[PDB]
């Protein structure tokens, strides 16, 4: 299975732009309504399921 | 680009922020220098730069006659 293997800054600036409410963003991409995070998304640390733990918990607000 | 924003905000259209007649201003498509997550919040911005040009294109246009449409945009301008 591939992955993108993003950076760690590069997160925080789009969790920013969800706090402020902007769309089409290439995390958190909503598909009915409900944002919901992608799944390729991965750090070179937390073993690609705590990023999916962190993020879904800020994706609910 | 951003004293280029600032006059496409202000009514002057170029080639990264193009004009249409029907739908109104709006980025043309993807840069490679910028990221590809602004082309959104610049299409949020440009729904204000739209109003002000169809604004300032009424506005001169004055149309339709009378003195109270005359004196409505000569206080438009004003708020």
């Amino acid at each position: 299975d591939d992955r993108v293997l993003v950076t760690e800054t590069q997160v925080i600036r789009e969790t920013l732009w969800l706090l402020s409410g902007v769309k089409k963003l290439f995390i958190f991409q909503l598909i009915d309504g409900k944002v919901t995070v992608r799944n390729n998304i991965i750090v070179t640390h937390l073993t690609h399921s705590c990023l999916r733990s962190v993020l879904e918990q800020i994706a609910a607000y | 680009m951003i004293h280029e924003l600032l006059l496409a905000l202000s009514g002057y259209p170029g080639s990264i922020f193009t004009w249409n007649k029907r739908s109104g201003l709006q980025v043309s498509q993807d840069f490679p220098f910028l990221h590809p997550s602004e082309t959104s919040v610049l299409n949020r911005l440009c729904r204000l730069g739209t109003d002000y040009i169809r604004f300032t294109e009424f506005i001169e246009q004055y149309t339709l006659h009378g003195i109270y449409l005359r004196a409505f945009c000569t206080g438009l301008d004003s708020v």
